Parts: C-alpha cells; sequence; structure tokens
C-alpha cells in the first residue's frame, strides 16, 4: 500500500494563525489530474471533503483552506484559524489502492484556565443498591493535562477510580475532566472524609465532603 | 437534498454476520460510485470497498476481501455492506459515502452517512442505571449512568431546551464489561430553588429511556 | 498495476 505520512500528527495553534499540515506519499499520485484529497472529521461528526485535485475547494468550504503540492508532497493551508476548525484533518489518495493519512489533530492552544472544581457523593438512591460511586468533576479548563487523586480521610487511593475527558470545546477551546471513584457501600460507610485534589502547575486544589452531612 | 442514510448503532455476535445498509435519497443511486470507510476507535481512517451501482462491479482493499461484500439493490436505492466472521477487531464506525466520479470530480468523497457503529460482543444487553449528581453564582449538578451494554447512550436536558454548558462524557469501561458515564451541566446556583433540570437518558440497544429530575438534596 | 485496473474500473 501506499503510505501518506503526514506531519506533524499533532498540531496546537492559536487562533488567528497560520496551520500547515504536510502530506507526503511514497508514490506519485500524478494520473493524467492528481488524486489527492483532504478531509476533516470535526468531534462527533462524519468525516466531511475539504480539498479535491490537490487543490479544489468543495462546496461550502472557506477560502481559508488551501491545498496545494505535486507528486508526492502536498500541503494543507489554514490563512487564519478559527476555534471551530479543531478536529482531525486526513490527507486520502485515490490513484492507487485508497489509503488515508493517519490523521493530523488540530488543537486550539489558549490562555490558562484553571478549572472549576465539584465534588458529588454517592446518591441515596445508589446507596440503597450496596455500591457507591463518588464524582470529581474538572469544568472548563486549559491545558488538558491534570492529575486527579482521591483521598478518604486522607489515605491516598489508588486502582479504585476511572476518569474521561471531553473533545475540546469548538467555543472556549477548554477541556472538561471527570474522575469516578467506586466503592462498596459496606467501605463508603466506614470513612468520614471524602476528598478529590486537582493539581495543575504549581497548584492544588482540593475539594472535599464529609459522609452524613 | 443527497442524503446516505444509515442505520444506528448494531450489536452483533462474534462469528456471526452482519449486513448493513446504506440507503441514497435526493439522487439516483446508479449515477454515483460509493466507497465503503472503517474507522477504528474514532481514529484510523481505512478504505473498504468500491461499488458501481449501475453494473453492481466492485473493487476491494485487498485486506477486507473474502471479509467484506458489496452489493446493491437499484429498486430500493440502497447499498449493502455484508461482513463475514466477525470478531472483536471488527467493532468499529463504517461509513458508505458518494464518490463523485472520475477525472475533474477527482474520484472524491463528497457525502457521508453518518455511520454505523458496530459492536462485536457475546455479552448481552442490559439497559443503565441513572442515579442523580446533585447540587461563584455557578452550580453543577448532572446524571450518573452506569452499568448498561452496548453503547451508546444519549443524554439530553429538559428535552433539548438546555444546553449550554452541558458536558456529557464519554463512556468509560468498568472491570464488569459494563459502560459507565456521567452528564453535567453548569447553571447559576440561584436557578436551583425555580428552574427544573431533568436529564434525559436514551439506551436504543434495550428500548429503554430514563427522565430524571435532579434536584438539591 | 492496480492502478490501471482503477482507471479501467472507473
Amino acid at each position: 500500500d501506499v503510505v501518506l505520512t503526514q506531519t506533524p500528527l499533532s498540531l496546537p495553534v492559536n487562533i488567528g494563525d497560520q496551520a500547515s499540515i504536510s502530506c507526503k506519499s511514497t508514490k506519485s499520485l500524478l494520473n493524467r489530474f492528481t488524486f489527492l484529497d483532504w478531509y476533516l472529521q470535526k468531534p462527533g461528526q462524519s468525516p466531511q471533503l475539504l480539498i479535491y485535485l490537490v487543490s479544489n475547494r468543495f462546496s461550502g468550504v472557506p477560502d481559508r483552506f488551501s491545498g496545494s503540492g505535486s507528486g508526492t508532497d502536498f500541503t494543507l493551508k489554514i490563512s487564519r484559524v478559527e476555534a471551530e476548525d479543531l478536529g482531525v484533518y486526513y490527507c486520502f489518495q485515490s490513484n492507487y489502492l485508497f489509503t488515508f493519512g493517519s490523521g493530523t489533530k488540530l488543537e486550539i492552544k489558549r490562555t490558562v484556565a484553571a478549572p472549576s472544581v465539584f465534588i458529588f457523593p454517592p446518591s441515596d438512591e445508589q446507596l440503597k443498591s450496596g455500591t457507591a460511586s463518588v464524582v470529581c468533576l474538572l469544568n472548563n479548563f486549559y491545558p488538558r493535562e491534570a492529575k486527579v487523586q482521591w483521598k478518604v480521610d486522607n489515605a491516598l487511593q489508588s486502582g479504585n477510580s476511572q476518569e474521561s475527558v471531553t473533545e475540546q470545546d469548538s467555543k472556549d477551546s477548554t477541556y472538561s475532566l471527570s474522575s469516578t471513584l467506586t466503592l462498596s457501600k459496606a467501605d463508603y460507610e466506614k470513612h468520614k472524609v471524602y476528598a478529590c485534589e486537582v493539581t495543575q502547575g504549581t497548584t492544588s486544589v482540593t475539594k472535599s465532603f464529609n459522609r452524613g452531612e | 437534498e443527497v442524503q446516505l442514510q444509515q442505520p444506528g448503532p448494531v450489536l452483533v455476535k462474534p462469528g456471526a454476520s452482519v449486513r448493513m445498509s446504506c440507503k441514497a435519497s435526493g439522487y439516483r443511486i446508479t449515477d454515483n460510485f460509493m466507497n465503503w470507510v472503517k474507522q477504528s476507535h474514532g481514529k484510523s481512517l481505512e478504505w473498504i470497498g468500491i461499488i458501481n451501482p449501475y453494473n453492481g462491479g466492485t473493487k476491494y482493499n485487498q485486506k477486507f476481501k473474502g471479509k467484506a461484500t458489496l452489493t446493491v439493490d437499484t429498486s430500493s436505492s440502497t447499498a449493502y455492506m455484508e461482513l463475514n466472521s466477525l470478531t472483536s477487531e471488527d467493532s468499529a464506525v463504517y461509513y458508505c459515502t458518494r464518490v463523485r466520479g472520475n477525472d475533474y470530480h477527482g474520484r472524491a468523497m463528497d457525502y457521508w452517512g453518518q455511520g454505523t457503529s458496530v459492536t462485536v460482543s457475546s455479552a448481552s444487553t442490559k439497559g443503565p442505571s441513572v442515579f442523580p449528581l446533585a447540587p461563584g453564582g455557578t452550580a453543577a449538578l448532572g446524571c450518573l449512568v452506569k452499568d448498561y451494554f452496548p453503547e451508546p447512550v444519549t443524554v439530553s436536558w429538559n428535552s433539548g431546551a438546555l444546553t449550554s454548558g452541558v458536558h456529557t462524557f464519554p463512556a468509560v469501561l468498568q472491570s464488569s464489561g459494563l459502560y459507565s458515564l456521567s452528564s453535567v451541566v453548569t447553571v447559576p446556583s440561584s436557578s436551583l430553588g425555580t428552574q427544573t433540570y431533568i436529564c434525559n437518558v436514551n439506551h436504543k440497544p434495550s428500548n429503554t429511556k430514563v427522565d430524571k429530575k435532579v434536584e438539591p438534596k | 498495476s492496480f492502478k490501471e485496473e482503477l482507471d479501467k474500473y472507473f
């Protein structure tokens, strides 16, 4: 198979800045007509066509998006990047066995924003079922890197929590994150203070609650 | 307008076969080629094959010959892909696409279906349990959606009237082999006593919908 | 070549 090597695979850009993705092919895509396309997949949508025939803008696509190149070397440029341009960009060839590049994740780099942190005790409904889930929410923060630790009566927990993180928000360019601590009801009622500690850079924020209060 | 209509997510057993469909609307299916594309874990895109709906003629990515078979029913303007000998490696989103044609159109894929998300698993369907995540002038509340199978659940708030500030997290697979997720929303603290907040949880694989009013404790 | 097979096919 022809390989489409994209560089970079991760592409942080300021809003208003220029973004450039290279797509290099192991074999010339000239057909005589060069079949090289660019597709975009925004979070939670289907892929969509941006550029066909190396440089032709598909309908409804703004002219900030431009394609260029020949033979084996190709470039997609976004002149002035907007918040809503985030997603994964793919080159795609159809001169040989149709192949895609690995995809380039365009992320919006922005100013640091500390999370608003919330802790949720298990609901009484769940406790009547014999399990207890404690949830810590980190809302609208940047950058995405953050460490979340659970402490139960000041004992650091390990192995009993899972986290998940949203895609970058198309409006404000932030992330949000949840961490969920799972205990048995029997274990949950053995302890008093439940706390989630969120550390970013030189700052830790701990939110807590006292069981039965 | 042109539309490619694919069924929503399906759960199928390992070792079985599955036939998925793509109904073309707003154009004549025989006027354009069709590509099928596999997307694994929302990341890697992979061409499966191409069909000519006027001829029935097909061309396949080598890795998928013997695995996928493309066919069309022109009288019902529907394309089909059948996958045989299913394994967990076949869990993916399958897209049907319209191909503009040769030369000036670039063989490009100009219209895409919404995709069929296939889960290959021997585990049984199980509807979710829904628990309230109860509440500088900003309060957070939500719904914990626990112990369901297969994906997905969708969540709205106040029947879709409440959208700003909503975060529905990607599901996590628990050590039990069942999925869990939460959906949260941030609202003005001062709205808690007067506005009602209901999370609407839909799990189509189990034909279950749950509506849950989240009240302050 | 598979390129020519697609040219004919298209």
